């Protein structure tokens, strides 16, 4: 399928304990693979998958320095936001920022992206060209303005074009057996009496990964999107995803509730009843 | 690998 | 500023059976700021040693994160996470139903 990296910034200041927290982490689609936190007694990029663990030092040491110096950019740049935005040094504040490429099936780039937010407020993101800005306030065209003259767009466009690209292909390939492997979800119907008028019909799909996954209910085959409880896919802490979904039928109207479930590593899409 | 951004917000 | 309230679902990784040992998951989601103060409970007492995964956000920009604990599933034995956060007044507890 396609797939992409992503790294994930977390910045957040704290002011009279600290200096501002930083971490970093980094995925391969829904597989983390390494991390960094200021807060660790000895910070370092860390493995967190087993296919990076062959990387040699040189890897460790140089994504080990980005992030040592991006730690002190960051706590630069929520000063300067601090002054943007006229606040005052009481407050904590949050910077976050995520970047990195998609690719398709046949390893090519499909897009790149670097966005960033401020206090959960989206602030400034590279645009889809990775050559122009959007910026969401006047504070954000401040950023821009500075980003503009020192040519970041340009050094992002390079770096998404080319090393993220690569390193992704070689994460790929380094861990093939895992990360280009789709387990199917585990698919089973529960029935849930309410009360003599009516009763739940969960549909259940789990061990799956990716986490990307359809479930749906239909009654007579239409659609129950709006009466249908849905909870966010959650994971089960061995690399795969649960999900669930649930519908309230009259008592003795269980037949004509299907659950339908797509997802990457089935050979065909599922139809699922209840099975008293 | 990471990308190493020098220029601040 | 505007902040964001945690999402909790409480759950086991495997399906779970009486006696047999499994893992307690409590996933708090969809909350602004990052701090939150997360308990895996048995019987009403705080579990030692929960560990969690690293900090990280969706495309939203809201936090997610997974705390665990081995656990062994019994009739009686109750389970629960509890969920503090500045959006909260009091914390939230939600109890585990191996139902849900």
């Amino acid at each position: 399928g396609s797939h992409s990296m992503r790294y994930f910034h977390t910045s957040v200041s704290r002011p009279g304990r600290g200096e501002p927290r930083f971490i970093s982490v980094g995925y391969v689609d829904g597989t983390q693979f390494v991390r960094f936190d200021s807060d660790a007694a000895s910070p370092r990029t860390e493995p967190r998958a087993p296919w990076i663990e062959q990387e040699g030092p040189e890897y460790w040491d140089r994504n080990t320095q980005i992030s040592k110096t991006n730690t002190q950019t960051y706590r630069e740049s929520l000063r300067n936001l601090r002054g943007y935005y006229n606040q005052s040094e009481a407050g904590s504040h949050t910077l976050q920022r995520m970047y990195g490429c998609d690719v398709g099936p046949d390893g090519r780039l499909l897009r790149g992206h670097d966005q960033s937010a401020y206090d959960g407020k989206d602030y400034i993101a590279l645009n889809e060209d990775l050559s122009s800005w959007t910026a969401a306030d006047t504070a954000a065209q401040i950023t821009q303005r500075k980003w503009e003259a020192a040519r970041v767009a340009e050094q992002l466009r390079a770096y998404l074009e080319g090393t993220c690209v690569e390193w992704l292909r070689r994460h790929l390939e380094n861990g093939k057996e895992t990360l280009q492997r789709a387990d199917p979800p585990k698919t089973h119907v529960t029935h849930h009496p309410i009360s003599d008028h009516e009763a739940t019909l969960r549909c259940w799909a789990l061990g799956f990964y990716p986490a990307e996954i359809t479930l749906t209910w239909q009654r007579d085959g239409e659609d129950q999107t709006q009466d249908t409880e849905l909870v966010e896919t959650r994971p089960a802490g061995d690399r795969t995803f649960q999900k669930w979904a649930a519908v309230v039928v009259p008592s003795g109207e269980e037949q004509r509730y299907t659950c339908h479930v797509q997802h990457e590593g089935l050979p065909k899409p599922l139809t699922l009843r209840w099975e008293p | 690998e990471e990308i190493e951004i020098t220029t601040h917000f | 500023m505007i902040q964001r309230t945690p999402k909790i679902q409480v759950y086991s990784r495997h399906p779970a059976e009486n006696g047999k040992s499994n893992f307690l998951n409590c996933y708090v989601s969809g909350f602004h700021p990052s701090d939150i103060e997360v308990d895996l409970l048995k019987n009403g007492e705080r579990i030692e040693k929960v560990e969690h995964s690293d900090l990280s956000f969706s495309k939203d920009w809201s936090f997610y994160l997974l705390y665990y604990t081995e656990f062994t599933p019994t009739e009686k034995d109750e389970y629960a996470c509890r969920v503090n956060h500045v959006t909260l007044s009091q914390p939230k507890i939600v109890k585990w139903d191996r139902d849900m």
